[PDB]
């Protein structure tokens, strides 16, 4: 069958502000099959109480699903989202970027 | 405005043991308001919208009971997808179904569609004339025939050209707090230095509903494609969505570069630029 | 409102 590997976006729900409390989202899209592998990661190790969209899919019948959790960014604490498919060898690390 | 009702089914097979996973979702435009997971507590259609909570347990009910006979067809559609490709019965493999109905600006119908797809790919389609099929392969062309046969066309056609318009009124009244309301893009540009003498501008659009929008770079009032970058429309996670839209510059010269913002809660576009 | 079809594939 159709393999098609994931689109990666880690984001903030709202813009970001140092010491100020807020949403870490990682949305992946554009894959086939269903089955992910999604973490959050704080300074390279896994969020606990993460959350996720019910999965849904697009036009071209490739899926996506939004992962989610309450953080707050800081100066010094380094966030991610890290995704493992079929598609992929390895893990894909996509390191949330503010300016993103 | 144009409005829509749509569902989708998905279902993934488990060979090892059991039966396969299933999730149904029911959107109002770019709103979930009902849910079933085969792997939740429940085994209920779940509202995720609180216009949909005042609905009586007959409601509820009949749902419940409808998803659940539209995850029974998936379990034994699978099985008769296995036989017709003659595939093994180790493999995991999936069904997708989507069927909805557009409405236009006067609420009457527009537009109505059932899509379905074996692995993630085109199976059969009902037609826009919700009368004919489209089928991708001779398997679906087997199909086709047994629905011709059984009348299927007629009873979707009626379904939704009907029923699916009628709760679709009713539900964009219930809700019309936030189904008719449109949440326009809050807007703003963000300058990032990329040397001494280049920066790249980011145009976002932030906390908007629905979420069809257009972002365009113009320079010099003509459309720039070169040295840009747009992400897909994203979900904010609390019901609006997201989008940006950069170009590289030479620094010093921000003031050619112009964002151009269009989406359905702004009765005028919007133009946005670097303010130094 | 989901449907209320039947159909054999
Ligand atoms: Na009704
Ligand atoms: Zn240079």
């Amino acid at each position: 069958m159709i393999q098609r590997t994931p689109k990666i976006q880690v984001y903030s729900r709202h813009p970001a502000e140092n010491g100020k409390s807020n949403f870490l989202n990682c949305y992946v899209s554009g894959f086939h099959p269903s089955d992910i592998e999604v973490d959050l990661l704080k300074n390279g190790e896994r969020i606990e109480k993460v959350e996720h969209s019910d999965l849904s899919f697009s036009k071209d019948w490739s899926f996506y699903l939004l992962y989610y959790t309450e953080f707050t960014p800081t100066e010094k604490d380094e966030y991610a989202c890290r995704v493992n498919h079929v598609t992929l060898s390895q893990p894909k690390i996509v390191k949330w970027d503010r300016d993103m | 405005g144009s409005h829509s009702m749509r569902y989708f089914f998905t279902s993934v097979s488990r060979p090892g043991r059991g039966e396969p996973r299933f999730i149904a979702v029911g959107y109002v435009d770019d709103t979930q308001f009902v849910r079933f997971d085969s792997d939740a507590a429940s085994q209920r259609m779940e509202p995720r919208a609180p216009w949909i909570e005042q609905e009586g347990p007959e409601y509820w009910d009949g749902e419940t009971r409808k998803v659940k006979a539209h995850s029974q067809t998936h379990r034994v559609d699978l099985g008769t997808l296995r036989g017709y490709y003659n595939q093994s019965e180790a493999g995991s493999h999936t069904v997708q179904r989507m069927y909805g109905c557009d409405v236009g600006s006067d609420w009457r119908f527009l537009r109505g569609y059932h899509q379905y797809a074996y692995d993630g790919k085109d199976y059969i389609a009902l037609k826009e004339d919700l009368r004919s099929w489209t089928a991708a392969d001779m398997a679906a062309q087997t199909t086709k025939h047994k629905w011709e046969a059984a009348h299927v066309a007629e009873q979707l056609r009626a379904y939704l050209e009907g029923t699916c318009v009628e709760w679709l009124r009713r539900y964009l009244e219930n809700g019309k707090e936030t189904l008719q309301r449109t949440d326009a893009p809050k807007t703003h540009m963000t300058h990032h230095a990329v040397s001494d003498h280049e920066a790249t501008l980011r145009c976002w659009a932030l906390s908007f509903y629905p979420a069809e929008i257009t972002l365009t770079w113009q320079r010099d009032g003509e459309d720039q494609t070169q040295d840009t970058e747009l992400v897909e429309t994203r979900p904010a996670g609390d019901g609006t969505f997201q989008k940006w839209a950069a170009v590289v510059v030479p620094s010093g010269q921000e003031q050619r570069y112009t964002c151009h913002v269009q989406h359905e809660g702004l009765p005028k576009p919007l133009t946005l630029r670097w303010e130094p | 409102t989901i449907a209320d079809y039947n159909y054999k594939l």
